C-alpha cells in the first residue's frame, strides 16, 4: 500500500483488498492463463496492467482475442497511404470502366 | 468458514458472486467469496458450482444462490457485512 | 501522474491529448513530407 | 494543363483537402 | 492552389494525360 | 479501324468519358 | 470522335471485334 | 517537424495505442 500510494499506479489500490496475488510475465501471454482459469470458475481475474496501461478482465479478454502486433504495424502504413491509393484508384477506374463495360457487353451479346 | 464447513452445502446447487473490483464497496462480497470457495466447504458436495463473474462496469455488488427446490437467495453486499451474509446464507441452507 | 485508465465500460474510447497532436500534424503536413515518412516506415518494417 | 504541375499541386495539398478532391470528382464523373 | 481548379484540370486532361498522371503520382509516393 | 476507335476514347476528356458510359447504360 | 458513334460502335459491332477493342485498351491504359 | 522522429514515435507506441490510430484516421478521412 505505501509503495503505490505515492506512485503512477495509484489506480490499482482498490484492487488490493483481502487476499491477493500478482501473475507476472515479461511478455503478455494472456490466452493460456485465461484458458486454464476457465477450468476453475471460482477464481476471479480482478484486473492488472499491461504495457504501462491498466486493464480490467473485460479488457483482458478483448486483448486475448486481439491479433498480434506486426500485422497492425504494417496496416498502419496502408491506412496512411489509403488516401493516395483511393485517388489513384479513382484515376484508374474511368478508363477501366470502359473495358469492364465492353467485357460485360461480350456476355450480353 | 469453519461454521459453514460443519453445515454442508447440501440443498444449494449453484452459487454466483458478482462484484466490481474498482468499486470501494465490494470488499465484503470479496470476503464472502474467500469463505465460500474453500475445500472445507466445497468438498461437502460436488453438486455445488461456484462461479465468480467479476465485471468492470459500474453496478451494485450482489451474490446469487440457487437451491434444489424453489428457494432462491439473492443479496446485495454493498452495505452488508461478510459475517452477516454468511449467517443469513447458513440460515437459508438450514431451511 | 497516474494512468487513470478504464473510466467506464461504456466509455466511447476517450483518448489522451498526447495521442491527438500527432494526428493533426500528419494531416496538415503535405504528401511530400508523408512520402518520406512512408519510405522510412517501410525501411524499418514491412 | 501540365501533368507535372498538377502532380506537384496534389503533393503539396493537405490530407483534408485531398478528401475534398475525390468527392467533387465522383459527383462530376 | 484551389480544390475547384484541380478538379476541372483533371477532367480536362485526356486518358493518356491521366495515364502519365498515374505513373508520376505513384512514383512520388511509392 | 479498330486502333482508330481505341485512340478516340483514349483522347477523349473525362467529361466526355462520363457521357459515354451513361449513354451505354441507357441502351 | 463524337460520343454518339462510339456507343453505337460498341453495340452494333460483333463479339470478336469488341474483344479486339479490350486488348488494345489494356496496353494503352 | 522532423521526418525521422515521427517514425520512431509510431513504432514506440504499443498495440493498444496504435489501435486507436487506425480508427482515428477512419473518422477523420473518408
Amino acid at each position: 500500500k505505501p509503495f503505490l500510494e505515492d506512485s503512477k499506479y495509484q489506480n490499482l489500490l482498490p484492487l488490493f483488498v483481502g487476499h491477493n496475488m500478482l501473475l507476472v510475465s515479461e511478455e503478455p501471454k494472456v490466452k493460456e492463463m485465461v484458458r486454464i482459469l476457465r477450468t476453475v470458475p471460482f477464481l476471479p481475474l480482478l484486473g492488472g496492467c499491461i504495457d504501462d496501461t491498466i486493464l480490467s478482465r473485460q479488457g483482458f479478454i478483448n486483448y486475448s482475442k486481439l491479433p498480434s502486433l506486426p500485422l497492425v504495424q504494417g496496416e498502419l502504413v496502408g491506412g496512411l497511404t489509403c488516401l493516395t491509393a483511393q485517388t489513384h484508384s479513382l484515376l484508374q477506374h474511368q478508363p477501366l470502366q470502359l473495358t469492364t463495360l465492353l467485357d460485360q457487353y461480350i456476355r450480353e451479346q | 468458514a469453519a461454521a459453514l464447513a460443519r453445515l454442508g452445502l447440501r440443498p444449494v446447487k449453484q452459487v454466483r458472486v458478482q462484484f466490481c473490483p474498482f468499486e470501494k464497496n465490494v470488499e465484503s462480497t470479496r470476503t464472502f467469496l474467500q469463505t465460500v470457495s474453500s475445500e472445507k466447504v466445497r468438498s461437502t458436495n460436488l453438486n455445488c458450482s461456484v462461479i465468480a463473474d467479476v465485471r468492470h462496469d459500474g453496478s451494485e455488488p450482489c451474490v446469487d444462490v440457487l437451491f434444489g427446490d424453489g428457494h432462491r437467495l439473492i443479496m446485495r453486499g454493498a452495505h452488508l457485512t461478510a459475517l452477516e451474509m454468511l449467517t443469513a446464507f447458513a440460515s437459508h441452507i438450514r431451511a | 501522474e497516474a494512468l487513470a485508465g478504464a473510466p467506464l465500460d461504456n466509455a466511447p474510447k476517450e483518448y489522451p491529448p498526447k495521442i491527438q497532436q500527432l494526428v493533426q500534424d500528419i494531416a496538415s503536413l503535405t504528401l511530400l513530407e508523408i512520402s518520406d515518412l512512408n519510405e522510412l516506415l517501410k525501411k524499418t518494417l514491412k
